RNA sequence: GAUGAGUAGGAGGGCGCGGCGGUCGCUGCAAAACCUUGGGCGCGAGCCUGGGCGGAGCGGCCGUCGGUGCAGAUCUUGGU
RNA sequence: AAUUGUCGGGAGGGAAGCGGAUGGGGGCCGGCGAUGCGCCCCGGUCGGAUGUGGAACGGUGACGAGCCGGUCCGCCGAUCGACUCGGGGCGUGGACCAGCGUGGAUUGGGGGGGCGGCCAAAGCCCGGGCUUUCGAUACGCCCGUGGAACGCCGUCUCCUUGAUUGUGGUAGGCAGCGCGCGCCUCCGGCGUGCUUCGGCAUCUGCGCGCUCCGGACGCUGGCCUGUGGGCUCCCCAUUCGA
């Protein structure tokens, strides 16, 4: 399959927003939270301080949610759930949920393979 | 930096669509959008304005005050974005040619016996 | 018409500066009626009345550029702003290459690019404007519908001075930059252009 | 009683080129331009040419009359313009400035 | 048909007369005159109807895009003024990096067609970017040599054993330029030695 | 076309947890949970997925509900 | 999970950790990165009308008539078409990364030319007069429509260069201009009007074309299972911040 996207995928940020002193302190997760604290100096944006996310970063509406492949994600849990892909196979891709056995996930590939149809995870389980 | 007063943005806030799920709401919603585009009639730029609105500011018409206001304007259809509700107190109904919202029962039974119609705003 | 009305106009000067240095008498040259103004303080800790005649001359960011008609209205107005601004006589040159590089109409209060006649022309046809060297002469002579087109001429937005500026806190009679700087003006604006 | 359907609004807004550099960005907003600069250029190279031909005509637009008269008015102005005061005003310090 | 312009350009878009002139110049007038006062009106030239293309075979899912026209189109590479036939020049990258080769002609991809000759230094006829070269002021004459039957094609690839016509090309050409460079005293010497930057030497005041 | 600072505070759109009414599915050819310098998506809350372990269940979507989201409280219990 | 032992990698001149940018090393990735397409010849399979019958059925109309229509099956002619069927020829073709060319946008430089203003420059020089000095052999003044060369300011133009970048994808539009529709002796000339006597959008229409003209196109090379390419992953080092 020859994807129709065509510009460029660019990415503004490549880098995790990690919370502040996530790395200092076991206990409190690397999952973004905004610090609300009055003197946060992270809150307050002070350079050489970590970085908080905002909707300046946002991606290119064009390739916005594109894979490197230049596909987009479809998460299918049968070959039933495959074929809703054939008629958009330049645009979307086909990935077998986690869950599904080795014997189901033989049919889904032969089916894509059938209605050419991009598989982002067709060796797993094999 | 550039002084103007919050960028430049509006601060004011009016309906753009009605709150409300009303199917058959929305369908009116759409004819009169399609109207108001493709007219620019000024009639039919409030009528979808008014479509948005809500219960407190579509306010029911009483059937004696319709009757007192077409007056003289027996042949004209009156358009109310609204209900119109019967009044016990008008005693002698002429034949109107009436558009609404809804209709009471004893407002629209009153208005079909002397010889008038009640209208949709699709058939308006 | 236009170019040929400029060359004569300038020719007559000179020639009644030169009968008048003849005649052994003086010729009073005739006062500016057009200003250029431009915004060189920031936004920053603004006094009230600055801020409101800053924005009725419609220079709400540093570097902006507006013409202005010489009145005693306008020009009291802008003495209260003269720390804020600087401003001279525009020259024909300085006219023409603001209208043509960084003029902008006002079409239903949006920004639009004069790439062509037809946007000067939807606005100020009323007022026999339909081309932008009509524009250029109704500016510089200040014609009976200068406010129209002045309004119509969205405010410059000029880049930082090519060369800097000297100094921003003074008088430009002080060595500095504010105030009325006269013929002076058309350098800058060469270099802020 | 719809009006007549539009397809053609949606139009891409076109690239501000400056009509400074580009000749026919200039021509679009100002044919006249195409004619000045015609004519800058012919007198420009008749110019040229005049001088390296050393053939240049010995033009005198003011009469010698009148010339002799501009001379003279820009003499005493010249001579006005650097003019001094006498200094007598200042008493005190006639033998400071050197009056006498 | 006319063998002249009629209208010379002062410069580029901007012609030498105007309209008036243009008008007087191209004869619409006489036309005017010889039809009777009116111009003669020609019809649009009939399009050709388009070619009956068979029904596809497939049916793409999606629009493709067309792209939108490009008005410009590319003009012919320029040759420095500093380059001419018979001028020496110095390659600056590549396998013949230094070497000091004469120039024969540019070829019409632009790129310059160059010997060193072959005896001298061992380069062959070739083809060198103007990029990476510099043009010396050093020139000789190359009125003797034939190259008018090479050109870019003689240089494509046919896709590791050099045919012994091209050897014989080769010869038959280096043999007028070696005759031409022998009038020049130390030509040669200068011809087989690689330019090279030694202590202090600036390439910005070198003249070349 | 213009525009972008935000504590206290207000609001909108979304992410996540556990039930209920429906609907579409997955699972001993291996579910949940947990582990992993495997990979990717989203500005982000989070999400999808490879591999391992585990050995019996679980999820998506539309509505609707709640004892529904922790770094602090000399916070509680347990553990170190 | 906190916490601890062992093995392996790494770092460590009075904290460590952290933000941003590269690099070294490691780890991982083949939808990591293509080999198809078009036109012909040969061979193999499957079907081939607007004709004629049958089965069921549809669009519209009024879940009537009429009109129109597709699917499947059997026959007479027609001898064509298809195949992700095999072989043989010609042409063409992929992802990524570089170089180059020509151009658009934005922008910073370099080299010239024309015109005007000034004491209608000042000065300098050429001749005709007057004046006659201490830093001793000067300062000097005006007469000529006298002659070259500048200065500053303003303005109109030509050429040449480096850097960042191509957003969009149904338009031959807009503006300007060439060739043919007349001729001659073809660096040009020939007609009518207005001119400042230079020239002028005064005649300026059609067809075909060109361009600084409604946002980048073209050519070449390297590489494709490799010690290759990429990386948001991991451990470190360094510059700046903290
Ligand atoms: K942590
Ligand atoms: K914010
Ligand atoms: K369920
Ligand atoms: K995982
Ligand atoms: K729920
Ligand atoms: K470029
Ligand atoms: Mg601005
Ligand atoms: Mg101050
Ligand atoms: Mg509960
Ligand atoms: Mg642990």
């Amino acid at each position: 399959a020859v994807p129709l996207l065509t510009k460029k995928v660019v990415k503004k940020r490549v880098k995790r927003f990690i919370r502040p002193q996530s790395d200092r302190r076991i206990t409190v997760k690397e999952s973004w939270r905004r610090p609300k604290g009055i003197d946060s100096r992270v809150r307050r944006k002070f350079k050489g301080c970590v970085l908080m996310p905002n909707i300046g970063y946002g991606s290119d509406k064009k390739t916005r949610h594109y894979l490197p492949n230049g596909f987009k994600k479809f998460v299918v849990h049968n070959a039933s759930e495959l074929e809703v892909l054939m008629m958009h196979n330049r645009t979307y891709c086909a990935e077998i949920a986690h869950n599904v056995s080795t014997r189901k996930r033989k049919e889904i590939v032969e089916r894509a393979a059938q209605l050419d149809v991009v598989i982002t995870n067709k060796l797993a389980r094999l | 930096g550039i002084d103007l007063k919050a960028g430049g943005k509006s601060k004011k806030t009016k309906r753009t669509a009605p709150k409300s799920d009303d199917v058959y709401l929305k369908l009116l919603v759409k004819l009169y959008r399609f109207l108001v585009r493709r007219t620019g009639s000024k009639f039919n730029a409030v009528i979808l304005k008014r479509l948005f609105m809500s219960k407190i500011n579509k306010p029911p018409l009483s059937l004696s005050r319709l009757i007192s206001y077409a007056k003289g304007k027996e042949d004209k259809v009156v358009v109310i974005v609204g209900t119109i509700t019967d009044d016990v107190r008008a005693y002698e109904v002429p034949a109107l040619k009436v558009c609404a919202l809804r209709f009471t029962k004893t407002a629209r039974a009153r208005i079909e016996k002397a010889g008038g119609e009640c209208l949709t705003f699709d058939q308006l | 018409q236009y170019a040929k009305e400029y060359e004569a106009q300038e020719r007559e000067l000179i020639q009644l500066k030169r009968e008048a240095r003849l005649k052994g008498g003086f010729y009073v040259d005739p006062e500016a009626k057009l200003l250029f103004i431009i915004r060189i303080r920031g936004i920053n800790a603004m006094a009230p009345q600055t801020k409101k005649i800053l924005q009725l001359l419609r220079l709400r960011q540093i570097f902006n550029g507006v013409f202005l008609k010489v009145n005693k209205a306008t020009v009291n107005m802008l003495h209260r702003v003269e720390p804020y601004v600087t401003y001279g006589y525009p020259n024909l040159k300085s006219i023409r290459e603001l209208i043509y590089k960084r003029g902008y109409g006002k079409v239903e209060k949006q920004r639009i690019a004069l790439t062509d006649n037809s946007v000067i022309e939807q606005v100020l046809g009323k007022h026999g404007i339909i081309c932008i060297e009509d524009l250029v002469h109704e500016i510089i002579t200040v014609g009976p519908h200068f406010k129209e087109a002045n309004n119509f001429l969205w405010p410059f937005q000029l880049k930082a001075p090519l060369g800097g500026l000297k100094k921003k806190r003074n008088h430009y009679v002080e060595g500095g930059d504010a105030g009325n700087r006269e013929n002076y003006i058309n350098e800058l604006i060469r270099r802020m252009n | 009683v719809v009006r007549p359907i539009k397809k053609d609004v949606n139009k891409r807004a076109t690239l501000k080129k400056n009509p400074l550099k580009n000749l026919n960005v200039l021509l679009k907003l100002n044919p006249y331009a195409k004619t000045a600069r015609r004519m800058s250029l012919l007198a420009e190279a008749q110019r040229v040419k005049a001088k390296k031909e050393k053939l240049d005509k010995k033009r005198h637009q003011v009469t010698k009359e009148e010339a002799s008269a501009i001379r003279a008015a820009g003499t005493s102005w010249f001579k006005t313009m650097i003019s001094d005061s006498d200094y007598t005003e200042f008493e005190n310090f006639t033998k400071w400035l050197g009056v006498t | 048909a006319k063998k002249s312009p009629r209208n010379p350009e002062l410069i580029r878009g901007v012609g030498k007369l105007s309209r008036s002139k243009m008008y007087h110049k191209k004869g619409l007038w006489a036309i005017k005159k010889k039809n009777g006062g009116s111009f003669p009106v020609h019809k649009k030239a009939a399009a050709v109807a388009p070619p009956a293309v068979k029904p596809p075979k497939f049916y793409p899912a999606d629009d493709v895009a067309k792209p939108l026209v490009n008005k410009h189109k590319p003009k012919p590479t320029k040759l420095r003024a500093s380059i001419t036939p018979g001028t020496v020049l110095i390659i600056l990258a590549g396998r013949f990096k230094g070497k000091r080769v004469v120039f024969l002609k540019q070829l019409k991809s632009g790129l310059l067609l160059v010997s060193g000759p072959f005896k001298l230094n061992g380069v062959p006829l070739r083809r060198v970017n103007q990029a990476y070269v510099i043009g010396t002021s050093t020139k000789v004459d190359i009125s003797g040599v034939n190259v008018e039957k090479i050109d870019d094609k003689y240089f494509a690839k046919q896709a590791n054993v050099l045919p012994q016509g091209k050897k014989d090309d080769q010869k038959a050409v280096d043999e007028a330029l070696i005759k031409a460079v022998e009038c020049v005293p130390e030509l040669k010497a200068y011809l087989s030695a690689r330019f090279s930057l030694k202590s202090c030497m600036k390439p910005h005041e070198l003249v070349f």
